[PDB]
């Protein structure tokens, strides 16, 4: 005896292709639609534990995919239903995604490429922070690139609006590798730095063509900052010195920035080890934020940044 | 897009509900009660005048779509009120939820052991029923509501504080009572809550130093005509309802 249902679509209109998202993480599927061969991709929103109705999550998530349409932000073109039942979003499918070309061998970056690639990287971000996002998930995995060399930010599962006052968000944001010191030392006053951070793993990423700090716990992965950045002192991050968990985990202080020495091998250009500097830097305070980032030397000078063929 | 939960008046008496025989006057209470029930209910529960506003228009919109012959106002009310106090950021526990439903439509009633297959099943229905909302709304819940336009436009006309609330009354009214949320939009729809709130305290703003009449300010589709007509409906149906006017009435 069912009922209407004029704006939200039975899923069978798209016939599925083959399951991108690996370690059954999504339950994402590649798919075609039955009439236009247009690709997409589909995530079921999940729910096995929701004992509270639809997601609240969920919605969140569909809230900010709503909002936010821009060149660099992947497209949700539409919520579709199943018929029990089941709900799925529906996404521009995107041939690419920049884990899976910084971890093939094969593929190739010239200093030109790498430069269009943050560029757009970084306009997604200055968008999103317009907006009043935070994305809380950088990284390369989360990045795709459309067939035709377009960067799209994916994946707002974790994303969240934020706003001015003391706020009091959720800690455990950002996976570990990619995640700023801020949080690891228990802000939860904390804005959009925090993607910064986040851009900055990613950048240095794009030449070691592997996740640069690969901490095993929170102790670990800021024992590796301070082998990279320097060690956190209200010197030189004024007021950190306020953080419980600051002498309650308290790391060696025998340590000096070796971001550019370190990552001197892989980056050649001066202007790209200069702006991933100023991306990983200590004191999101003094963190280059996406505007300034855009107007860096770095993407003002030769070679300029270029098309995505290979 | 921007004009499909927007109605002419002729869609507005084609209802899915008239299709059912409802006839339309009946169908406007069959509305002000959902409306009541959502603002009592709202209230136990805690939630702000923000939400309950929220799951006011999600009702009305899902009844654009949906039968009043097919899905009862008591039914509807409790799953998008649920619904949009998740979306506001003020989450009810469903649990919490169910139980106010109940005395609220049942006061006289006995609650039912939790542990009842009869009460088991009457959750499993009011989650059944928000999916059913979420899939009529297609997944927009996003709303505006005139409230904001409200402080915008009140203060750019410079109003005793009075004034302003008077407006607000009118704005939380005008959504229980009529379906203006669903013809006008919310910016639109303010200048007819402060117009009337004007009337009604003897307030008049005065012409700008152009000669343009504030609302243009507020916005440029808005006539007197308009606002004259609309603000006249308001207040009739205010005069129906037992008391509202009271709350407003100048009684010195
Ligand atoms: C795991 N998180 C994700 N959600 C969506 C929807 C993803 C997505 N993936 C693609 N294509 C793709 C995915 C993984 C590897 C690859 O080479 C290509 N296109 C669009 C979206 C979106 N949204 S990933």
């Amino acid at each position: 005896d069912s009922v209407e249902c004029p704006f939200c679509d039975e899923v069978s209109k798209y016939e599925k292709l083959a399951k991108i998202g690996q370690g059954t993480f999504g339950e994402v599927f590649k798919a075609r639609h039955r009439k236009t061969g247009q690709k997409v991709a589909l995530k079921k929103v999940l729910m096995e534990n929701e004992k509270e109705g639809f997601p609240i999550t969920a919605l969140r998530e569909i809230k900010i995919l709503q909002l936010l349409k821009h060149e660099n932000v992947v497209n949700l073109i539409e919520i579709c239903r199943t018929k029990k039942g089941s709900i799925y979003l529906v996404f521009d499918f995107c041939e690419h995604d920049l884990a899976g070309l910084l971890s093939n061998v094969l593929v190739k970056f010239t200093l030109s490429e790498i430069k269009r690639v943050m560029q757009m990287l970084l306009n997604g971000l200055y968008y999103i922070h317009r907006n009043k996002i935070l994305h809380r998930d950088m990284k390369a995995a989360n990045v795709l690139i459309t067939r035709d060399g377009v960067l799209k930010l994916a994946d707002f599962g974790l994303a969240r609006a934020f706003s001015l006052a003391p706020n009091r968000y959720t800690n455990r944001v950002v996976t570990l590798w990619y995640r700023p010191p801020e949080l690891l030392l228990g802000e939860r006053d904390y804005g959009p730095p925090i993607d910064l951070w986040g851009a900055g793993c990613i950048m240095a990423e794009m030449w070691t063509r592997s996740p640069i700090m690969q901490g095993n716990t929170e102790q670990h992965q800021l024992a590796l900052i301070s082998q990279l950045c320097g060690s956190i002192t209200p010197e030189v991050w004024p007021n950190v010195d306020n953080y419980e968990l600051y002498e309650k985990l308290e790391l060696v202080k025998g340590q000096k920035r070796k971001v550019k020495d370190r990552l001197k091998a892989y980056v050649r250009d001066p202007y790209a080890l200069d702006l991933i500097d100023k991306l990983l830097v200590l004191d999101p305070a003094q963190r280059i934020d996406s505007d300034d980032a855009l107007n860096h030397d770095f993407f003002w000078s030769d070679p300029m940044p270029s098309d995505l063929k290979g | 897009n921007n004009k499909r939960w927007y109605f002419t008046r002729e869609q507005l008496e084609n209802s899915p509900s008239r299709r059912f025989g409802v006839d339309p006057d009946k169908e406007l209470s069959y509305r002000q009660q959902a409306a009541n029930l959502l603002q009592d209910m709202g209230q136990r529960l805690n939630v702000s005048q923000l939400t309950i506003n929220t799951a006011i228009v999600y009702m009305h919109r899902f009844y654009m779509i949906q039968s009043f012959t097919r899905f009862p106002g008591n039914s509807v009310a409790p799953a998008a009120l649920f619904l949009a106090a998740k979306v506001e950021g003020q989450p009810k526990k469903l649990e919490h939820v169910i139980k106010v439903a109940h005395t609220c439509l049942h006061p006289q009633e006995s609650l039912p052991d939790t542990r009842s297959e009869a009460y088991l099943q009457q959750v499993q229905d009011l989650v059944i029923l928000e999916s059913i909302i979420l899939q009529t709304l297609g997944f927009e819940l996003t709303i505006d509501h005139p409230h904001t336009h409200v402080v915008k436009c009140t203060q750019l006309v410079r109003a005793s504080k009075d004034l302003a609330q008077t407006s607000y009354f009118m704005a939380t009214n005008s959504l229980h009572l009529t379906t203006f949320s669903l013809q006008y939009t919310p910016p639109v729809v303010a200048c007819v809550c402060i117009h009337l709130a004007c009337k009604w305290s003897n307030w008049e703003i005065p012409v700008s130093t152009d000669g343009k009449h504030w609302w243009e300010y507020v916005d440029a589709t808005v006539t007197l005509e308009l606002l004259d007509e609309l603000t006249h409906e308001l207040l009739q149906i205010l005069e129906k309802t037992p008391n509202r006017l009271k709350r407003i009435w100048n009684w010195r």
